[PDB]
């Protein structure tokens, strides 16, 4: 496997978005992973509608601005036969009436693949060979809110209690040594003003820090 | 716990009481009525691009209300905002996202 990966350099990743005051991270994580896989398939990067997911995926077990899961979003896309573009179905950060229209669908999936739970080596393999991967993490700590740069390591982090869904767009290491200071390169959904232009490096191969490999998945396209 | 979901309830701490105090003016504004002290009893948090606190408070006449207070991320330099509230609540009502 590569010692470093950064899917942004290969055109897989849209600009960082902003979920605002809605608990819709799961939808941003899901569209992020789906944007990557659709790009892999077609070579065309198209920003996808988190609002479509928020409004329409309650039958699959999501709860709009009250939370959800990336797997349930990929399932909705499968059962629904599609997902609209952001341009056609824009985000307003509140639960609204489902406006899915099949004629504006620009992505599909056939389900999803779960990465072996807890296994950072499985997660690494997935990142290196598939593309951006949806993950859940423990992001509720003050240290995460205040994050600006470097490798994030929070001794209080849980591998088990995961309150946020984000996107792993690669991995690598700080410094000369490829097995020191390793990190997951993570796209957040709190706008480009947060963290490092909207991104954060999370400690890698440190006992599944903040639960990054606890519940990772990606859509099958 | 789920991504974007609310946490388990936890009994209020002085910080939470503090958030209620800071935000009291805004509530009086919305409801028209004015309050003696509001006792913060319990709360839940929800992580967004910032933080939503859902706080159960007591009006001191055995009346309860549920407040939704948004705390912005570090760089936005914005103070706490009461983004929602529900009135006429039961002491044992579960705090839920709204």
């Amino acid at each position: 496997l590569p010692k470093s990966v950064d899917w942004r350099k290969k055109g897989y990743v849209t600009p960082v978005k902003n979920q605002k005051q809605c608990g819709s991270c799961w939808a941003f994580s899901a569209t992020g992973a789906l944007e990557g896989q659709m790009f892999r398939k077609t070579g065309k990067l198209v920003s996808l509608s988190e609002q479509n997911l928020v409004d329409c995926s309650r039958p699959q077990g999501n709860q709009g601005c009250n939370g959800g899961f990336m797997a349930r979003a990929f399932q909705y896309v499968k059962e629904n036969g599609g997902l609209d573009s952001e341009e056609s179905y824009p985000y307003v950060a509140v639960d609204e009436i489902c406006k899915y229209r099949p004629e504006n669908s620009v992505a599909q999936d056939t389900g999803f693949t779960v990465v072996a739970p807890g296994k950072e080596k499985a997660l690494m393999k997935a990142v290196a060979t598939v593309g951006p991967i949806s993950v859940a993490m423990d992001a509720g700590h003050s240290s995460f809110q205040f994050y600006k740069s470097g490798i994030y390591f929070e001794p209080d982090c849980s591998s088990k209690n995961l309150d946020h869904g984000v996107l792993v767009v690669g991995y690598g290491f700080e410094g000369a040594n490829s097995d020191n200071s390793k990190y997951w390169l993570v796209k957040n959904s709190w706008g480009p003003e947060w963290g490092s232009n909207g991104y954060v490096k999370i400690a890698k191969d440190k006992n599944n820090h903040c639960g990054i490999a606890t519940a990772a998945s990606y859509p099958n396209v | 716990m789920i991504p974007g979901g609310l946490s388990e309830a936890k009994p209020a701490t002085p910080e939470i009481q503090e958030i209620v105090d800071k935000v009291k003016p805004q509530l009086e504004e919305k409801t028209n009525e004015t309050y003696g002290k509001l006792e913060a009893v319990q709360y839940k948090t929800q992580v967004v691009a910032g933080t939503n606190y859902y706080i159960k408070v007591r009006a001191g006449d055995n009346k309860y209300m549920h407040l939704k207070v948004f705390k912005s991320l570090p760089g936005q330099n914005e103070d706490l905002v009461l983004t929602g509230y529900q009135v006429d609540k039961n002491k044992d009502d579960e705090l839920t996202g709204f």
